[PDB]
């Protein structure tokens, strides 16, 4: 297992240059390139991307294309400039992954033994975290499956490295923002958290009314797995619980009363030493 | 003697064994705050008493 | 059956829906919980046996539509309780 | 980042640029004294840069320094958050020790002399002020976050 | 002898003897357990330890799946008297390989431990942010995948 990647800001930027090459046509035309990367650890590391030809229909989708020959040249440039660098994997460019996806990782197996993918997203209308990365193993199953082969969701984060932390804070100029505002990043935070938390309730019960009723096969995934989460809701206002909210709460209310009670006398220095300064020097000055 | 953690019930015959919270240290300096900060005011007290 | 609220069941609904007596509800139950269909626990001085963890089961559509109707009673009070948060503080938070 | 631009030598009295217009003249900079030393303005010309910004990168480039719900709706651990409350009041009791002297101490010094006995150890008033605020920032999210986990949470 | 390995396989040291009576003394190798058993101040050693063993295998359990425990089942459920169950949990105390709490006014004991607002607290987010928010994250990804297999 990887168990997480490390992005560097570089790629996602390095993207959409791509997708904004061939977006004259406008309509649909999916981005596919290769992923390049460290051999690192347990943990893994993404470094550099370049992209490689492909099209791909509408209906029918078994006809696609990667240039194996581009796909040998051009690495093999930049296995000339760059011998640290190796490759890792892929990426593809489209919002929510298509049924294609697993024969493009089906192929790419011989060059990295373990070639992930990572899922970009040009226009995150979810204003969350983009960028999520998957990794297909089997999990053959009680059905009766030959190989029951769906990729499984690893964390992911953004990179950083101290060259590349220059040029990427110099381009938010173009734009203003808190980073230095104490408790008014937080105050988003809760609101960009719960935020989060109807937008996945939104979702959910717009798959939980199709599978109700009329269109939907009703197997034996979320539909008990997702009853496990109905198990766990914490009933919160119940017998000793409240002596957990009584007992710690007002301990955090005495250090806010300290607080308070020193930030009173500061600026109470602050007013004699101005009162002092100000009749003073006109006493003087008269 | 603070030997053991205990206390006794002549009316039961009864020893009755408890634990030890570690809890009381943050209200503990929190009062010899105040003492520093009722200085502080008088320090600025004469001071404003001295001149306005 | 019972939706978690009293789910610390005694002994005597035990013994009386699996008719097995007293003395062995207990044999009984520490059996499941080795086996793992259950996560509970067990208490003596009143016999109640606390209920924490249940399995999985099948279901059907009238289950669905009791759970769109625990879900839309939870979607709806989530959006309310956070526009609480953001029409208490409009200006304060930029 | 930095773009040149070079100019013949033999249009060296006859003029180089029409300059009909402000905008690379007198903005961005007047020319620095080690870059003139060698250059500006004998044998090339500056150049102006700026930035073009497509909307669907500017779009991307705002919002990479965010996370999950989840970190916005963590309870950090009640432990190590009494342990940090501990820990900063102790020392900020003996700030406040130090704190009674100076401002009680007052030598009439016309305070830039106050200004320059200051320098070296002295740290009343600094300390003060920024403890409160770690203190305050700290115990307002952990309360406040630990109030919405039991009004949205059943 | 598989059964004495997990979780009690609920057991009883007569219901043993009566399975194991013949391995002592019969079979067609025999010669380990007469060592362990047949020799006279081996196996009075082993005797007994088999006895200790098979007690100490008990209460590990019952510290599994009790909240409390009254001292007259105790003692029905380990086959001895009330005054030799109070020297078996004794000696497993100051071992403290099992704590315990021998709450003999009353004879109600218990096997849990006291908690506090520090701790209650934390198992109460512990919950709430492993398995209210990271399962949630993760039917939300495989609902989206249900939507590749079935439409088209």
């Amino acid at each position: 297992a990887v168990q997480k990647v490390v992005v560097h800001p570089l790629v996602l930027l390095s993207v959409v240059d791509h997708f904004n090459r061939i977006g004259k046509v406008g309509n649909q035309k999916r981005v596919v390139g290769v992923l390049l990367g460290s051999w690192q650890k347990k943990v893994l590391d993404v470094s550099n991307s370049f992209a490689v030809p492909f099209d791909e229909d509408d209906k029918d989708d078994s006809v696609w294309f990667l240039d194996h020959d581009y796909l040998e040249n051009m690495y093999g440039m930049f296995k000339k400039v760059n011998a640290r660098e190796r490759i890792v994997g892929w990426y593809h460019t489209g919002p929510k992954l298509h049924k294609n996806d697993i024969a493009i990782n089906e192929l790419m197996k011989r060059y990295c033994p373990n070639s992930v993918l990572v899922i970009i997203d040009v226009k995150p209308k979810d204003l969350g975290l983009p960028t999520e990365a998957y990794i297909s193993v089997e999990e053959v199953h009680d059905d009766g499956t030959p190989t029951s082969k769906t990729f499984e969701h690893v964390t992911s984060e953004i990179g950083a490295e101290e060259a590349e932390e220059v040029g990427v804070e110099h381009l938010l100029r173009d734009i203003k923002d808190t980073t230095v505002g104490t408790l008014s990043q937080r105050i988003t935070n809760q609101v960009h958290g719960l935020k989060g938390l109807n937008s996945k309730l939104l979702d959910i019960r717009s798959y939980l009314e199709k599978v109700a009723t009329g269109k939907l096969p009703i197997n034996h995934q979320i539909i008990y797995q997702l009853q496990d989460v109905f198990n766990l809701l914490p009933d919160v206002s119940l017998q000793e619980f409240v002596k957990a909210f009584y007992l710690k709460t007002n301990d955090q209310m005495v250090v806010v009363y300290l607080a308070s009670l020193i930030r009173s006398v500061v600026a109470l220095h602050n007013l004699i030493n101005n009162k002092i300064a100000n009749r003073d020097a006109e006493k003087k000055e008269g | 003697d603070k030997k053991f953690h205990g206390i006794l019930d002549q009316g039961e015959g009864v020893l009755i064994i408890f634990d030890e919270p570690p809890v009381d240290k943050t209200y503990e300096a929190a009062l010899e705050t105040i003492q520093n900060m009722s200085k502080v005011v008088d320090s600025l007290y004469n001071k404003a008493k001295k001149l306005t | 059956t019972r939706p978690a609220n009293h789910r610390q069941l005694t002994f005597e609904e035990i013994a009386k829906s699996a008719k097995i007596t007293v003395n062995e509800v207990e044999l009984l139950v520490m059996k499941a919980l080795s086996v793992g269909l259950v996560k509970g626990s067990i208490d003596e001085v009143d016999k109640r046996v606390h209920m924490t963890w249940v399995q999985p089961r099948v279901l059907d559509l009238q289950q669905i539509k009791g759970m769109k109707d625990r879900l839309e009673f939870w979607c709806t009070d989530v959006k309310s309780m956070e526009m609480l948060v953001e029409h208490q503080a409009h200006d304060i938070l930029t | 980042i930095d773009a040149f631009r070079l100019i013949n030598a033999n249009m060296m009295v006859l003029g180089h640029e029409p300059r009909q217009t402000t905008s690379n003249l007198g903005h961005l900079n007047k020319p620095s004294i080690q870059a003139l030393i060698h250059g500006l303005n004998r044998h090339y010309y500056s150049i102006t840069i700026n930035y073009r910004k497509n909307e669907l990168e500017q779009k991307m480039l705002l919002n990479l320094h965010k996370k999950s719900w989840m970190e916005g709706l963590t309870l950090q651990d009640y432990s190590e958050h009494c342990k940090h409350n501990e820990s900063v009041v102790k020392e900020m009791l003996e700030l406040a020790k130090n704190y009674n002297k100076a401002v009680e101490e007052e030598d009439k010094m016309t305070p830039e002399q106050l200004a320059i006995k200051n320098v070296g150890k002295q740290d009343p008033k600094r300390h003060l002020e920024e403890h409160v605020d770690v203190l305050m920032t700290s115990n307002i999210v952990q309360c406040l976050a630990a109030m919405l986990d039991t009004v949205v949470f059943k | 002898l598989l059964k004495l390995f997990t979780t009690m396989e609920l057991m009883r040291w007569s219901t043993l003897v009566e399975d194991y009576g013949m391995e002592l003394r019969k079979g067609s190798l025999e010669s380990p357990a007469t060592d362990v058993f047949g020799s006279t101040e081996e196996g009075e050693k082993r005797w007994k330890d088999l006895k200790n063993r098979v007690v100490e295998h008990n209460i590990r359990i019952m510290a599994k799946y009790y909240t409390r425990i009254t001292m007259k089942r105790m003692a029905q459920l380990l086959d001895l008297s009330v005054d030799e169950s109070e020297a078996f949990l004794s000696n497993l105390v100051v071992n403290k390989t099992i704590f315990a709490k021998v709450d003999r006014l009353a004879g109600i004991i218990n096997f849990q431990r006291p908690k506090d607002p520090n701790n209650l607290l934390n198992d109460w987010s512990q919950k709430l942010n492993s398995l209210m928010s990271l399962v949630n994250k993760t039917t939300h990804l495989i609902a989206k995948e249900e939507m590749i297999h079935n439409l088209q």
